[PDB]
């Protein structure tokens, strides 16, 4: 029943520090730790993500992570800095740099004692836990080296608790890291197989929609990762507060892995347009679903038409009707049925939640797991192999000790995923 | 999460003051060290008076003589301001040798004394000039110990490139590629800016027929506040120095990124002209923004750093990559992709009252790693081989001790690092 | 029912200066010498450590030695050394100088003499004396030197009566005396044959809790003897105030020491943390017995998962419920029964009190004998033979007359605990 | 809990000075004894007058009388200013025989009606100097009276190291190795510094360029009062005179404790510089403080004693040692775990109005016996065989009862001295 989640990597933090402020709203929590509601269901199933500590406190049960003080500082700066206890600041010195070797490798690795432990003593602190999840990116030394390290020890210690992590995916665009990713390389050959799923999230993508239905021109991060924890929210919810469907995370996870080892995910989100059409807008299931299927509604840059569908689950926040929802769930599979994969037959699933997100009536998550998600592979792939031969930045890493044939097995892997999926492509 | 300065020789130093009055503009730091107000940095006594922890280091009194009768000399500890009598008198010989290899003990244990004062030392950077006696020949044997003591700390130097018009000394050649033989193999990175070029820029963009080395050495430290103060500040992508050292140099030897600044602008330029993030970066590109006299079209990019400041929404910083990857004429080594770092601040733009530069919203940094280097290099190869062939000036180097052997093997470590840029340049 | 306490040496004069304030906390007993309290309980005991004195005076049954008059001026000067009468300021004039030989052998024992005599009529003055209790340095002069010689006394007088000592063992960091093994070596040569039970408090690990956990940058000796007397007023109020359990000191005794020569204790206590995580802590059985059984809240610089448990108390003050420390005492006997003797069967044993510490709900204290206390005893002995080769100050000490075949069975003697220990490590 | 103190000879009696100068300054003593407020030091009167207990001894009117004419002159009783007509003239055969020894008995039963004042006699110390007739000679001459009658109380010598290359007395090592021979023999321990290694200090941490003794013993008597007045107030750890020397001397041999003092600090070094307990420990680790001039990485450490006096929490003194156990590269001998004492005072550091150093906060004092000590025995070793090898100056010895074979005999007990450090040395 209860959840851990751990932040890492300049990304994971400021994600986090947005997600964890959304969770206090959904359930009347003041930034400074007391609750302050005003509806039975705001403190009932709180225990998934706080701990009431004497004085009706409650804190988040999540570990920050970093190896720079001050990006720390700036999370606790604001409010529901101020609801983390300190313990929950897990933090070196001398940053990472953005180096895997070092996250994962070398002297991130030192850290991750540190944190485990306080991952331990929250573990204990819970009565049963459902799962973990972890916010970072991919091509981020801390956000994934570090960050991948952590998940391969907690997955050892719980084997039987979900484990899945949300994280940013190098646009084709905007990439920091020059080798950012020979980063990302490395945390598929580690994350894959020791991650139930993982979810990917397209900066570039992210802003097109920012523009493009929102037709916003200010944006900062923290609007964008409002959208993000918007979905991240919204799958936990449910499952905590009551619905109609089914709603467990583990059962999500059940029905969206056909196979070992392809699970990532592609979310999406609806309703989600300016307040000018806002005035011309219905609120229908259709209209949801319309916005749900739209590929430019996707937080992932990538083409769920291009590629072919195998699993996607609707869920649905707020009161809708039963016959409805399964009415336009199948008319978007029959219409969309050159898309989906024909081994699975009605492979649109859903999840009812009648608890709508704060301040709408209604609104949608879409998860998909097409066969799209090859490409994003397929770049980094190739942009892999051409720093590969000349070694860019590896004196970097080397020189903190990885292995060419390290990284050599982690091509190979990259490009396993992308046969697997051409296997189940067909 | 501290880091240490050094200032090595007049160019060190005067670029030093420079650099250490923009860290008194930017906190509100009084001469005499009251700041009402950056400790990575600073160290604080209990009189809320901040220490810079940096090294300045002279083997000829004055310069650190017009620093102790300036302003800024109640700021400096005077264990801080390091004089020996004599010089090295354009020459490594007695630079890194016979004259300063007497003081560097003293200096290095004020380091040292500095590191133990550090907490969690970052690392360092150090500040001087490729010709110099004390400017390069000192300067490589401190760096001889700090690589040493502190092996895993940011070793970034930054120097003077010597103008490949106007050079008041005769033997630089030869300083610079001895300096060559000794950097290389200990630094971690070298950035250079030429000062004919910056005399182009200020009479281009600031309309200035007039720069003297305090209105260069004003310009130099916008370039590194970007890089020292708002990499310490809060921002979206905070970038630290170690990962400066970690997105920018690609091979272990060395590497050599230029700097380019954009906005560069007189405050009448600045009126009737709107600046955005992808404009000011489209400035970047141009040749005429080029710190360096090395024609960027020349050579093919490895590395590339923007670091921004000021109102910079990374919305506008990614349209702008995708012009720059798109738009230009810039060829790319494929070794590389793209990954430019982008080091994204909050933290505005500062400006020198009573300097030349326009207030700023915003701006950008950009270091760059191309292979028109190798050029600059050819210019030394030649300068160095006319006097080398003539033996010109040798007995100044001989007399001190200096080896033939010794300065062929430096011209043939050139050599090769100019073949090292070549293989490069072949793509693969 | 009662107890007399000997303080002795710098630092047991300092640290009971801080005890024996905690004792009239606890009862309301204002630093003058008057009962101006609030509860029945507070006087309704206060035999076990108080006289009263003609005109509602409290006299504090214990006796301050030292050999120093300075130190005891001081003592004296403060708050609380206005209730000690001046009978029990017993000290001479010149210094022992940290010497064992100056303490014991020869020139303090002469003090000891009037020491005794003081005891005595203490002795008589109580109706019936449970037992003793001394507080002391292992490496000090008067702390230990001088203060066994007036133990082996003690015990003569009362073989019947409780000897136990809590004793600043050296700190592998912070010596002082550049024979303090050698001190501590002839202290334990004396001292545990002498005595029922002995604590070991270690500077450096009080020194790690108090920022660690406490997260506190200005402690000093006042602060961390504080934490030294939360233990030991734990311990003796219990004794004194109504419970569930089995509130006798002896029987504690009898219940920690299952062989004639291996009492040695490792106090740890709960709850203790900053005031930040105050808000975000909850006070529960299993939170309490979180924090006892982190071998980073222990006193004692040892490591007790290192080394196997052979007996473990538990004691609580405040309303618990017995279900709930019943059950989290199994929980951990159950999950770390890697470091419990096998030979114990339920080696966890536990004392309930129903009065909470002043100003807290609840506490817990934690007693432990484990072999890991081995280790202490290990690295005294190795520095010991290394200055016993040399003889580094021993012409201090054998100036004095102290014979080196004394020393060589002294050094066996830490030996063969540490044979013993091992002979029931298993 | 009373303590002596005994002043012979121009620097013992001048050193005297600087040290009552202090202990007035620390309670606010007035010159005619007035004190409106340390009686362990100090006897008093029904006027409120306290009389430093001490013994000024000197064979040659002229210092005494100094003192007669000096403020403080109200504050010395007239017995316990002894003064005798003529000199020892450097030498030991007149300072320790000949001319001494007629008005010791004077002295000692001053010594005595003092002794006989004290209640609880702690003990006492002897300032003097290693090289004079009356610094080393006489004073040796006491010793060997005092040690009879005062055979259990604490016997601390404090004498002036003469300096290796400044010597005003030609046959100081002569009287030195007399000395040798015979106060190993009787003292308990015995300190010493060196004025060449203190200007050294004072040039470099006070930046005085013109030290006269009278700011030589100035800088002594602080090092003094760490060890004497805090010691006697109060504090955390309470460390007795008896204690130092419990937790100094190693063997029954002497030793020879050397000084160490660290802040020594001009009051502009003290600005914009933060010191802590492990800063300043630092420094009194470094050569660069060490008040003898002797190489502290040369030998190998015996014993080493930490004083600390005002804002000083034992939680920063126990990281300090940790580093300085760890860190440094003092060896130490096997013998010794590294206990060592640690004092802690809470009663500040005091600074004379008018002098050198600047205000400080805490301040760490240092003692340490060192193996190094043989090669100063080694300079005396030299600097005697020459002369006695040639048998300069021996006739202004001999003319007064000396023996050669005697001065024979001390040389080889210096010279069992030095092999007992050579068997210190080895570990074992
Ligand atoms: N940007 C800039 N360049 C300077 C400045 N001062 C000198 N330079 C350049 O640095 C070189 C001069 O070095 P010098 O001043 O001769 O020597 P030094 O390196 O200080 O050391 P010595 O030769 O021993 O005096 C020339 O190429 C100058 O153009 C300055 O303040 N700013
Ligand atoms: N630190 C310090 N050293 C001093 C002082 N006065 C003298 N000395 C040193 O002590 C030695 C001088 O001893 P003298 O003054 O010649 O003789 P004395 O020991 O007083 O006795 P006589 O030879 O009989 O006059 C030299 O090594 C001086 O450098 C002083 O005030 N302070
Ligand atoms: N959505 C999103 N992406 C971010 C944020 N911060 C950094 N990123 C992305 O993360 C990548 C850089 O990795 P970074 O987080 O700096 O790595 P680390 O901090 O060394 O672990 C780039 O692709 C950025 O676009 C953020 O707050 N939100
Ligand atoms: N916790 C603690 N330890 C102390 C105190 N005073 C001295 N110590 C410790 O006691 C040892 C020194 O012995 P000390 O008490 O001076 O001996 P004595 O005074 O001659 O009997 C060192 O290990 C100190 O850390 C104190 O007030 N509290
Ligand atoms: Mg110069
Ligand atoms: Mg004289």
């Amino acid at each position: 029943r209860e959840i851990v989640h751990i932040q890492a990597g300049q990304c994971g933090n400021q994600i986090g520090a947005k997600f964890w402020e959304v969770i206090s709203d959904e359930h009347g929590i003041d930034p400074t730790g007391s609750y302050h509601g005003d509806s039975d269901l705001q403190l009932e199933r709180i225990n998934v993500y706080y701990n009431e500590a004497a004085g009706n406190k409650y804190v988040p049960r999540a570990i920050l992570v970093d190896l720079e003080p001050g990006t720390m500082d700036s999370v606790r700066s604001g409010p529901f800095g101020q609801i983390f206890r300190p313990d929950n600041f897990v933090f070196g010195q001398s940053g990472a740099g953005n180096n895997w070797a070092k996250g994962h490798y070398t002297e991130g690795a030192e850290l991750v004692d540190s944190v485990l432990d306080v991952v331990r003593k929250e573990s204990e602190s819970c009565d049963c836990l459902q799962g973990f999840q972890l916010t970072h990116s991919l091509g981020g030394g801390t956000g994934s080296g570090m960050g991948t390290l952590l998940i391969s020890k907690i997955r050892e210690e719980y084997p039987d608790r979900i484990m899945n992590t949300f994280s940013v995916v190098p646009s084709p665009k905007v990439s920091d890291t020059v080798v950012e990713p020979y980063n990302a390389t490395l945390s598929v050959h580690q994350l894959v197989e020791n991650t139930d799923e993982t979810y990917c999230i397209d900066n570039e993508a992210l802003y097109d929609i920012c523009f493009r239905t929102l037709k916003l021109t200010t944006p900062t991060y923290g609007d964008l990762n409002h959208l993000v924890s918007a979905t991240m929210s919204g799958v936990t919810t449910c499952l905590r507060f009551p619905g109609q469907l089914n709603a467990d995370l583990r059962k999500l996870a059940v029905n969206m892995v056909p196979f070992p080892r392809l699970h990532f995910f592609m979310p999406g989100f609806a309703p989600l347009t300016s307040r000018g059409s806002q005035q011309y807008r219905a609120l229908t299931v259709p209209e949801l679903t319309q916005q749900m299927f739209d590929a430019k509604n996707m937080m992932a840059a990538c083409d769920p038409r291009h590629g072919r569908y195998l699993t996607v689950a609707a869920v649905f926040r707020g009161r809708m009707s039963m016959k409805e929802v399964d009415e336009q769930m199948l008319n978007v599979q029959n219409k969309n049925s050159s898309y989906f994969v024909e081994w699975i037959p009605n492979n649109v699933k859903t999840a009812v939640c009648d608890i709508p997100p704060r301040g709408l009536k209604m609104s949608a998550t879409f998860i998909g797991n097409s066969t799209a998600i090859q490409e994003l592979f397929k770049r980094i792939s190739e942009q892999f192999t051409a720093m590969f031969r000349r070694k860019a930045f590896l004196h970097w890493y080397t020189g903190e000790g990885m292995d060419e044939m390290e990284f050599t097995e982690a091509e190979s892997n990259m490009n396993d995923l992308v046969s697997e999926y051409q296997q189940y492509q067909d | 999460r501290e880091c240490i300065s050094i200032h090595v020789g007049q160019a060190g130093v005067q670029i030093g003051n420079a650099c250490w009055e923009l860290y008194c503009l930017e906190h509100g730091i009084q001469p005499d060290g009251q700041m009402p107000s950056f400790n990575t940095f600073f160290s604080e006594t209990g009189a809320g008076k901040h220490v810079p922890r940096a090294v300045f280091v002279d083997l000829e009194p004055t310069v650190i003589d017009e620093v102790r009768t300036g302003t800024y000399r109640q700021l400096f500890h005077p264990e801080q301001l390091i004089t020996g009598k004599e010089d090295a008198a354009n020459n490594y010989a007695r630079g890194h040798y016979t004259i300063g290899k007497e003081i560097i003990d003293l200096v290095l244990d004020r380091i040292r004394k500095l590191a133990d004062q550090c907490t969690g030392l970052q690392g360092f950077s150090v500040f001087h000039s490729f010709g110099g006696g004390t400017g390069s020949g000192f300067t490589s044997l401190l760096m001889e110990r700090l690589s040493v003591d502190y092996g895993k700390k940011s070793k970034l130097e930054f120097s003077i490139y010597p103008a490949p018009q106007v050079s008041t000394a005769v033997v630089e050649p030869y300083n610079s590629i001895l300096t060559t033989h000794t950097t290389l193999e200990h630094s971690d990175c070298a950035f250079m800016v030429d000062n004919e070029a910056i005399y182009d820029i200020c009479r281009r963009n600031l309309d200035i027929e007039r720069p003297t080395y305090t209105n260069l050495n004003r310009l130099i430290g916008q370039i590194v506040s970007s890089i020292t103060a708002s990499l310490r500040f809060d921002g979206a992508l905070n970038v630290d120095l170690t990962e400066f050292q970690t997105n920018l140099v690609p091979y272990p030897r060395g590497h050599f990124p230029l700097a380019t600044y954009a906005p560069v602008i007189s405050a009448e330029k600045a009126y009737h002209e709107q600046l955005s993030v992808a404009e000011i970066t489209n400035a970047c590109f141009e040749p005429a923004n080029q710190m360096v006299k090395c024609d960027p079209r020349h050579g093919k990019y490895m590395a590339c750093c923007l670091l921004y400041r000021g109102d910079v929404v990374p919305k506008d910083v990614n349209a702008a990559i995708a012009t720059i990857k798109t738009k230009r004429t810039i060829q790319f080594v494929d070794w590389c992709p793209t990954g430019f770092k982008v080091g994204i601040n909050y933290e505005p733009p500062t400006v020198v009252p009573g300097g030349d530069l326009a207030k700023v919203q915003r701006a950008v940094c950009m270091l760059s790693n191309t292979t028109a280097i190798a050029e600059a290099w050819a210019r030394l190869d030649h300068k160095f081989d006319l006097m080398y062939a003539k033996r010109a000036f040798v007995h100044w180097y001989v007399g001190e001790g200096m080896e033939e052997g010794e300065f062929s093997e430096a011209r043939e470590d050139m050599a090769a690092l100019e073949k090292d840029y070549e293989e490069v340049g072949v793509d693969s």
